[PDB]
RNA sequence: CUCUAGUGCAGAUCUUGGUGGUAGUAGCAAAUAUUCAAAUGAGAACUUUGAAGACUGAAGGGGGAAAGGUUCCACGUCAACAGCAGUUGGACGUGGGUUAGUCGAUCCUAAGAGAUGGGGAAGCUCCGUUUCAAAGGCCUGAUUUUAUGCAGGCCACCAUCGA
RNA sequence: GUUUGACCUCAAACAGGUAGGAGUACCCGCUGAACUUAAGCAUAUCAAUAAGCGGAGGAAAAGAAACCAACCGGGAUUGCCUUAGUAACGGCGAGUGAAGCGGCAAAAGCUCAAAUUUGAAAUCUGGUACCUUCGGUGCCCGAGUUGUAAUUUGGAGAGGGCAACUUUGGGGCCGUUCCUUGUCUAUGUCCUUGGAACAGGACGUCAUAGGGGGUGAGAAUCCCGUGUGCGAGGAGUGCGGUUCUUUGUAAAGUGCCUUCGAAGAGUCGAGUUGUUUGGGAAUGCAGCUCUAAGUGGGUGGAAAUUCAUCUAAAGCUAAAUAUUGGCGAGAGACCGAUAGCGAACAAGUACAGUGAUGGAAAGAUGAAAAGAACUUUGAAAAGAGAGUGAAAAAGUACGUGAAAUUG
RNA sequence: AAACUUUCAACAACGGAUCUCUUGGUUCUCGCAUCGAUGAAGAACGCAGCGAAAUGCGAUACGUAAUGUAGGUUGCAGAAUUCCGUGAAUCAUCGAUCUUUGAACGCACAUUGCGCCCCUUGGUAUUCCAGGGGGCAUGCCUGUUUGAGCGUCAUUU
């Protein structure tokens, strides 16, 4: 209902039906000018871009996706180690857009259904 | 004494939790003190 | 249940093999003396004596696997 | 992984009596592997081939029970009206 | 509040006569639920559907 | 712009906890002398080793059962923690070792008690077990085998449980 | 000697199915108390319940007249509003305290006999024999038709047969509804201070959806969702419509002919007690023991007597209603780590008690961990330069910070 | 005399409150509403590149299978190994799953130990054990093989 707390509830304890919608992060604009929707669900070899943040405006893929954790490991936002070892580096996906959609097999029967 | 069958395996429950606290524990919380309360001691409590 | 887990392979078993005889096993809890003794005489190819039990305070039964004159030891321990 | 579950259902029994005994014949390295450390990679293949190899034996069995006779015996297809005892 | 019991014992020991330790007690005081002076206890208006 | 409630703290030898107090004071564990040299080291009265003395020897020697249950052991650490130091510990952490017909784990008698069924009676329970029961010998019939095993007929002379 | 059988009393082993337990609340029944109040006080009263045990179910559990009104009239059980502190009881002291009538909600009714004394063609049953595997065959116990009527007695009230078939049921088909899967979620972009814009400034649209929460800052348009439309695939649990048999069997309606019927005894209640405060005390109700009639017996708070009204002592039945062990959604003048669920966090886990059990300490970086390379001092601890990064005036024991304590 | 003593200022230091916080309530509102001998709820002890250990699994062990769903590799995790880029595999369902042990149950016992009666199957010297399977004497109920007393008291001898 109306709670801070017991919303979150269903958000934590997401069942993996759920969670592959709660990886989410936007679509960009001509993506939207090219099909019509909103958002769709965050996979790896995306190429990605960071919306608010100081990191602007900038080129990147993603490396993982992670089920439980939520958060992505985004390419080209890379620092080092004390070791120094060049790693992709964590975001939570919010903090993203995603520039690549797919065509594949069936995502272009999925996009494209009964409804679009 | 003389030990019968099914009490031995109780025995050898508690002498394997007389292993330390779980290190996963502060991995999650990281520094902050969590403590705990069980394993045994051998001049303090016995098992049941 | 069922009876034979495994040897129990340890630098103790290395004792009791060159000298006094033996495969020190450790099986599963309710395997007795008969039956972990003809269960080893089928499955291993060694011919087989009295066989002992012996729980420790892990909980786990151990076995004490006596062997036959014509057969080896170190060939009977050592083929795993 | 090792078998398949609706493999072995349209198999024949006379296929069914090879599927026991060689299954369970790399059982005996899957022993081997825990006493020199285990591993995933060798150790993972130990479990369905306990029932799925023995219930799709009692195919055969179920499928010919309806066509028995006496008094007395339980445990085939007696326990089944459990939920119908009101 | 009922949910601990504590007893009264008074001198002797380190207690009042007032229930704080007896069956348990930490800082769950009272026999019932008593003690609204008393931290853990109950309350003076415990508030109630019924009114 | 106005209506509503668990609505003002100094206190019942009270209540939730830290901190103050005597106080760095006493205590520092029943009067079986200790002296001297070394090994190792960052540090040595204490670990460990040598020289030497006090001391006990119907026990400071030896050694099993109940009870407990791996505390022994080797490996390995000096942080927390030991009425002090500390090179040390069962604290701390990890694994191993315990091989019986052979030493204990049974029948019947005592203290004493149990299991089962129906009733006497309101239950508890007492009672029945004492005749069958339980166990053994002899005879007959059908089936099968290297053997076997079963069913029927016949035998009065005994009957609760635990060191 | 011996030959041949029925009922009372009233067995044991093989062999298809069927079942154990873990649990909370709701109700009915039974052995069945008390702290207490009249400031006290053995019999008012805590009370037919706790606690313990038994019984029934998914709802439990009740009920269709041996009723009320009062000559005007009406007709089950159950829940709610009027009612009722009235009508009565109790040192008339605390206290307890109905019924009837009108209105509202949801309202349909049935199983047993001329008792019983009960037996066969066939129907048809519990147990059980042969066959020896649920299939075929046989006997006794027996239920009414039936083969066929009484016993103990009585009336003028009233019933039954026969014919036409129809409806239910069963079978077949369709429609409606429910469940599940699958899919599009509308509406958005610019600019600027800047580390990030959800503020401010500029221009539009959806809105049915602007409740909500999450989102690097305030949110309709950034996200998760919602309103609203759409693909089909299964199911009979409900509801509606249609079709076949008049179902060789069971009931009702319609129509015609001909003629006449009943009763349940350990109960009614009783010497006396009592489950009821026995008081004049109905009823509810039967301990010890016995014990009554169907133009006759019973309800209506004394009896003679009269009027209205009901017909047990065998049995069954829907809802208005009560409640939770599991799951989801929404909200209430409803908390923000002393609150509240035992517990927001490895809280039953370092621990303590033989012991169902008691049970503490206990939350925390940022955008990105990049969690300090490298250099230099000291023995590790400790002390300084240097890098990373938006800021290091964010340095890992990571919010704001006071005092005793303490320079 | 400012050590010992007291106050202020400047410069800090050992302790540490409250609130915005918060995958946790409470209370109230609407709709549905248990599993199990085919082995319940629950413990034991196994199953990783490295491993304290989350989380899943448990003699085809981070699963197991058919179909609709492009980049898979849960968590501490960084990394390493291995496969693919317009038909990798993800998720719902159905089917597979059911180690030991708890109702627990071959049976006594002090839960994760541990031994009896019977059948089947295998090996071996007659014998003994093993491989494995089952029940009111693990609750109840039925059929079949097949039993007795005694009376009102039978048919014939």
């Amino acid at each position: 209902s109306s709670d801070r707390r017991k919303a979150r509830k269903a958000y934590f304890t997401a069942p993996s039906s759920q969670r592959r919608v709660l990886l989410s992060a936007p679509l960009s604009k001509e993506l939207r000018a090219q099909y019509g929707i909103k958002a769709l669900p965050i996979r790896r070899d995306d190429e990605v871009l960071v919306v608010r943040g100081s990191k602007k405006g900038q080129e990147g893929k993603i490396s993982s996706v992670y089920r439980l954790k939520f958060a992505v490991q985004v390419d080209k936002v890379t620092k080092e180690k004390v070791n120094g070892a060049s790693v992709p580096i964590n975001l939570h996906p919010s903090k993203l857009v995603i520039t690549k959609l797919h065509l594949d097999k069936d995502r272009k029967a999925l996009i494209q259904r009964k409804g679009g | 004494a003389q030990k019968s069958f099914r009490i031995k395996q109780k025995m050898a429950k508690a002498k394997k939790q007389n292993r330390p606290l779980p290190q996963w524990i502060r991995l999650r919380t990281n520094n902050t003190i969590r403590y705990n309360a069980k394993r045994r001691n051998w001049r303090r409590t016995k098992m049941n | 249940y069922k009876v034979i887990e495994q040897p129990i392979t340890s630098e103790t078993a290395m004792k009791k093999v060159e000298d006094g005889n033996i495969l020190v096993f450790q099986v599963s809890m309710k395997a007795n003396k008969y039956q972990i003794k003809k269960a080893v005489k089928e499955l291993y190819e060694v011919d087989v004596l009295k066989v002992n039990t012996l729980v420790r305070p892990n909980g786990t039964k151990k076995a004490y696997v006596r062997l036959t004159a014509d057969y080896d030891a170190l060939d009977i321990a050592n083929r795993i | 992984a090792g078998v398949k579950a609706y493999e072995l259902r349209t198999k024949s029994k006379e296929q069914l009596a090879s599927q026991l005994v060689d299954l369970k014949k790399e059982l005996a390295e899957l022993k081997v592997q825990k006493l020199s450390r285990p591993s995933l990679p060798k150790i993972k293949t130990v479990r369905k081939s306990i029932a799925c190899v023995l219930t799709v034996i009692n195919e055969q069995q179920a499928a010919a029970a309806a066509a028995a006779a006496a008094a007395a015996a339980a445990a085939a297809a007696a326990a089944a009206a459990a939920a119908a005892a009101a | 509040g009922h949910q601990t019991s504590a007893e009264s014992w008074g001198t002797g020991r380190a207690v009042a006569r007032i229930p704080r330790v007896g069956g348990g007690g930490t800082g769950r005081s009272g026999q019932g639920a008593f003690g609204n002076m008393c931290r853990g206890g109950r309350m003076f208006a415990p508030t109630k559907t019924w009114r």
